[PDB]
């Protein structure tokens, strides 16, 4: 009866003013920290989006995400989607995001499952992964914090999206005597 | 947009003594604050980046405190360099980062009266309709004063507009100028010209007058 | 040695355009996140514009985007602001500033270094030098063997001027007043400057102004 269930939405208010940003690189940790830029300022919800690009092998992506009544009357509606993250990811196809899983979507990819002596999931605040060595396609996928439905003082929140560009990295199979083959990974 | 509001609008304390300014926002900044020093005429000079993380360059005095909402930048003793506009700002909720609206501290004094000085049109003003007479206040402490214009003794609304110099460097005073503009037939119809003043350093409002 | 150095201020008329430079040195340029922030005329900071040391991530203030553009070249060490379609609100000094490191979701957005701005006029006055008049010190402008002597510089539009008494002889007891503008729409200054009574006579005392816009250097001798 219990089961896993799939699902689909990009936004739910007027979007193309994104207002991208870059991801903070700490040397090979990629960070998205939404703790202070979704709580609700401008009257109206704004669309933030963090763009975290992998060119190179073994970069720890972290994505932090206040929680529902972290602080008081600033995320009494926060939402996150895909709540199995990073399990499951957000993967865009007829401009709907579709959940798809991400040890099939890169293969070979390991998730530990406890962050930091805590839960990796979104029930922590936190989710951290780490891209393998080699990744032969390049690939997008997504996750959202949905703060647009809190309201205070007559203000409404922000829907943070995090973009996960990777890149083709790893080099050609061949002068890689340590990935080929035969006894190896 | 959050709001920065800075508190109090202007403050006036005596060199060596200690100087609290508040910054409050509008929403949580979580110690994602800075704060700028702005001599006049000049640009500003980082302060206080993170909230408490002194910058390199800074003196010692200078301090900040502060979580969320509420924030104060203290220096402990005063000296005569720092005496400026302070500015918050917060880089936590972007875009804008915004600024508040500065705190002025000025250099407390004893208090000074004013030199007055009244200069009548110079005839090669009076070769054009634009006799303007200019009343000047030298050196005097606070810069809080009121000034009048009476002409044949009859007062004046909006015929005159005042500059105040900032507060000087050397002995801490300010100085006023009032420069009453009006056509030289109103000039030539009137006859004594009389500008009053009122002062903290003053018993009684001083008036001082030309004729023609 | 940190150097930046705007260029490219100016007067221009409503819905005119206008370009901004800032040359930099002293550092290491391609690691710095560069702004623009302005600063009205007695009004506090106000960032307009921000460019990351990746070139993807521009941000612009709600009230100027669509008309400004900023731009950076890393090889020459130098940042830009183009400024079209100008409002009225816009007239402000401004100012060149840098933030150390690339521009990320969160953390350490501060301006680490300054340059000294330039002034940006939006009127839709044409430029005029100033009549130059003197205030002559009487012996009803003298209080205690001091006597207070100025000259009035009436009707020249935009800012800035500069006052120097006897060629810069003069430096105590001198005040320039900032300039305030009046109902015309041009701006008016007084330059005051006391000094003993004895000397009157035998020392002239000649101001010299500077209209740099104009191009109008004047020098006016006071006597009673």
């Amino acid at each position: 009866l219990s089961y896993e269930t799939t699902e689909s939405g990009d936004t739910a208010v007027s979007e193309d003013s994104y207002d991208k940003y870059a991801s903070q690189n700490t040397n090979k940790e990629y960070v998205c920290d939404f703790t202070d830029q979704l709580k609700p300022t401008e009257s109206g919800p704004k669309v933030k989006k963090c763009e975290v690009k992998v060119n190179e092998p073994l970069i720890k992506v972290k994505i932090i995400c206040p929680l529902k009544g972290s602080v008081e009357k600033l995320y009494d509606n926060i939402e996150y989607v895909p709540k199995k993250s990073p399990y499951v990811v957000l993967t865009k196809e007829e401009t709907k995001l579709k959940e798809k899983l991400l040890s099939k979507l890169i293969y070979g990819l390991l998730i530990s499952p406890t962050v930091n002596e805590k839960e990796n999931n979104f029930k922590e605040g936190v989710i951290e992964f780490t891209l393998p060595p080699v990744v032969h396609k390049a690939t997008v996928f997504y996750f959202i914090c949905d703060n647009s439905k809190t309201e205070d003082d007559n203000k409404k929140g922000n829907r943070g999206i995090v973009e996960v560009y990777v890149e083709p990295y790893g080099g050609s199979l061949k002068e890689n005597l340590y990935f080929q083959g035969w006894s190896h990974p | 947009e959050i709001v920065m509001t800075q508190s109090p609008a202007t403050l006036s304390v005596s060199p060596g003594e200690r100087a609290t300014l508040s910054c409050r926002a509008s929403q949580s900044v979580s110690s994602s604050l800075a704060w700028y020093q702005q001599k006049p005429g000049q640009a500003p000079r980082l302060l206080i980046h993170g909230a408490s993380t002194r910058a390199t360059g800074i003196p010692t005095r200078f301090s900040g405190s502060g979580s969320g909402t509420e924030f104060t930048l203290t220096i402990s003793s005063l000296q005569s360099e720092d005496f400026a506009v302070y500015y918050c700002q917060q880089y936590a909720n972007w875009p804008p980062w915004t600024f508040g609206q500065g705190t002025k501290v000025e250099s407390k004094r004893t208090v000074a009266a004013p030199s007055v000085f009244i200069f009548p049109p110079s005839d090669e003003q009076l070769k054009s309709g634009t006799a303007s007479v200019v009343c000047l206040l030298n050196n005097f402490y606070p810069r809080e004063a009121k000034v009048q214009w009476k002409v044949d003794n009859a007062l004046q609304s909006g015929n005159s507009q005042e500059s105040v110099t900032e507060q000087d460097s050397k002995d801490s005073t300010y100085s006023l100028s009032s420069t009453l503009t009006l056509s030289k037939a109103d000039y030539e119809k009137h006859k004594v010209y009389a500008c009053e003043v009122t002062h903290q350093g003053l018993s009684s409002p001083v008036t001082k007058s030309f004729n023609r | 040695d940190v150097q930046l150095v705007e260029s490219g201020g100016g007067l221009v008329k409503p819905g005119g355009s206008l370009r901004l430079s800032c040359a930099a040195s002293g550092f290491t340029f391609n690691s710095y996140t560069m702004n623009w922030v302005r600063q009205a005329p007695g009004k506090g900071l106000e960032w307009v514009s921000s460019i990351s040391t990746n070139i993807r991530y521009i941000y612009y203030a709600d009230s100027v985007k669509g008309r400004f553009t900023i731009s950076r070249d890393n090889a020459k060490n130098s940042l830009f602001l183009q400024m079209d379609s100008l409002r009225a609100e816009d007239t402000a000094v401004y100012y060149c500033a840098t933030i150390a490191g690339p521009l990320s979701l969160k953390g350490d957005f501060f301006f680490d270094s300054w340059g000294q701005g330039t002034l940006v006029t939006v009127s839709p006055a044409s430029t005029k030098g100033p009549s130059v008049f003197p205030l002559a010190p009487s012996s009803k402008s003298t209080s205690g063997g001091t006597a207070a002597l100025g000259c009035l510089v009436k009707d020249y539009f935009p800012e800035p001027v500069t006052v120097s008494w006897n060629s810069g002889a003069l430096t105590s007891g001198v005040h320039t007043f900032p300039a305030v503008l009046q109902s015309s729409g041009l701006y008016s200054l007084s330059s005051v400057v006391t000094v003993p009574s004895s000397s009157l006579g035998t020392q002239t005392y000649i101001c010299n102004v500077n209209h740099k816009p104009s191009n109008t250097k004047v020098d006016k001798k006071v006597e009673p």
